[PDB]
């Protein structure tokens, strides 16, 4: 019901204990500087609770609307499944990586693909293929003139 | 010239006609 | 799969004695803002780069950084003495009716620091093989534009 | 109770009774059944039996490539809903696909992003292209 430690700073202090999970967090080490002596009235919901009664547990609803999620955002599409973890991240103190601190159905899965990204793929592609063969184009009639010169 | 080549793809698409067949295009340029 | 080089590491060394066992944090406007930094680079860059299609994930890997700076910042992105400064932010935002953004307030540093920790944070949940590759690519040649002008951004 | 327009000639040529030699024969392919005519795709048979008729507009299930030996490609076979995955990408741009993929619908800013896209590329090819004829000309003085 209670931690000694702050799962998110890592040193003892005041804390706030959540119903579920055993964690409990500072007045600052949350998304939201709560305010001492003003935290909301309730239950305390933590992030990682508001996950799970956001989902209700069951896991067809929580891929659809992480679906719907990544089908808004297509601009920051490849970041778009990173933006999802953060909703359930207890905000925590920024440990540094190691080496920082140092000095089957799966064969066949069919591709979903849109119009525009084989729209940008084929111009991309071509865009590649005519200027490697202008460029080595270029690059042997150099060389020619430089072999007839140095002959 | 930027305007033919911003709208070669639509206007493909639309001479196409049926969608089953701009499918299949789109299939041959991403085979591409 | 990042292999930083030395300067990297030692300036985020520094940034780490002096966060931990200094008090002294960054200025307020943490003056040059990751604005600055991601809109140059994509003007350097995109005049470097050849293709449509290569632009197209210029431009996305621009974005996706800022609005994961934005939407990440506050999640771990922060040290000791920073989360009162964070405060001090959002109640100052509020003022103005104008809404919070982490993009246009802290340094370039914390951009780095995001950079630190993404080869970890992404590894944690189901990511694909190729896409892993072109972040890790994006990341490295981000890492070297970086490594053309260090002293811009990482002057005391 | 419309009429059978070929793809190629956009025309049916359905004749008179009084001209029959007017008439082109015309055939519907088997699995768009997209009609065509026997003239403009180059047939002198229906395909009454044996394998189905493909119109040229369908992509291949295989194809050979050259090397400069060869390489091969086949499409995957259709599998039941129980045991196949549709995956979506996250990577749109250059995400190497077998080959084997979906088309999913396209949901007024990604038309104009593809404008400046162009533009901006272009550009910096013709700077490209202006960086080494410059070299080109300055080494004949040489
Ligand atoms: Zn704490
Ligand atoms: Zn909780
Ligand atoms: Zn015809
Ligand atoms: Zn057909």
């Amino acid at each position: 019901e209670n931690e000694d430690f702050c799962s998110a700073c890592n040193q003892s202090g005041s804390f706030l204990c959540c119903d579920t999970c055993p964690k409990s967090f500072h007045f600052l080490c949350l998304d939201p500087p709560i305010d001492p002596n003003n935290l909301p009235k309730g239950d305390w919901h933590c992030n990682e609770c508001k996950f799970k009664i956001f989902i209700n547990n069951s896991m067809a609803t929580l891929k659809k609307i992480e679906s719907n999620f990544i089908k808004q955002n297509n601009n920051v599409k490849i970041f778009a499944k990173l933006l999802f973890n953060i909703d359930s991240h207890n905000p925590k103190q920024f440990q540094l990586p190691n080496y920082i601190k140092e000095t089957f159905n799966q064969d066949f899965k069919i591709t979903q693909i849109d119009e525009n990204s084989i729209k940008y793929d084929f111009f991309d592609k071509i865009y590649k293929s005519k200027m490697v063969q202008k460029r080595k184009l270029f690059q042997f009639q150099e060389s020619l003139i430089d072999k007839l010169v140095s002959n | 010239s930027l305007n033919e080549e911003v709208t070669f793809f639509e206007k493909a698409k639309r001479y196409i006609g049926n969608k089953h067949l701009y499918t299949e295009f789109l299939k041959i340029l991403n085979l591409y | 799969s990042l292999q930083i080089p030395i300067k990297l590491k030692s300036v985020l060394v520094d940034d780490w004695e002096y966060v931990t066992k200094d008090k002294k944090i960054c200025r307020l406007p943490a003056d040059v803002t990751v604005e600055m930094v991601l809109n140059k680079y994509e003007h350097e860059v995109s005049q470097e780069l050849e293709s449509p299609g290569s632009q197209s994930q210029l431009s996305e890997y621009c974005a996706g950084l800022k609005l994961y700076f934005d939407k990440c910042l506050g999640n771990m992105l922060l040290y000791r003495l920073e989360r009162l400064q964070y405060d001090e932010l959002l109640k100052k935002s509020s003022k103005d009716q104008k809404p919070l953004v982490p993009i246009r307030i802290y340094g370039a540093i914390h951009l780095l620091r995001l950079i630190s920790v993404l080869p970890e944070l992404i590894s944690s949940t189901t990511m694909d093989l190729q896409s892993c590759q072109l972040l890790i690519k994006q990341t490295e040649d981000f890492l070297v534009w970086l490594l053309m002008h260090v002293d811009e951004y990482f002057n005391d | 109770g419309k009429f059978l327009i070929c793809y190629k000639c956009n025309q049916t040529r359905l004749g008179s009774w009084s001209h029959p030699e007017n008439s082109r024969l015309i055939m519907t392919c088997d699995y768009c059944q997209t009609p065509w005519h026997l003239d403009c795709v180059p047939r002198a048979s229906f395909k009454n039996l044996g394998s189905k008729w493909k119109c040229p507009l369908h992509s291949p299930t295989k194809v050979y490539k050259k090397i400069h030996n060869y390489k091969v490609w086949k499409k995957q076979r259709l599998i039941n809903k129980k045991n196949q995955l549709y995956y979506e990408p996250l990577q749109k741009i250059g995400y190497q696909n077998n080959g084997n993929i979906q088309i999913i619908p396209t949901t007024n800013s990604i038309k104009y992003d593809f404008f400046d896209k162009i533009y901006k590329s272009k550009m910096v090819q013709k700077r490209k292209l202006f960086q080494f004829q410059e070299s080109l000309i300055d080494k004949l003085v040489s």
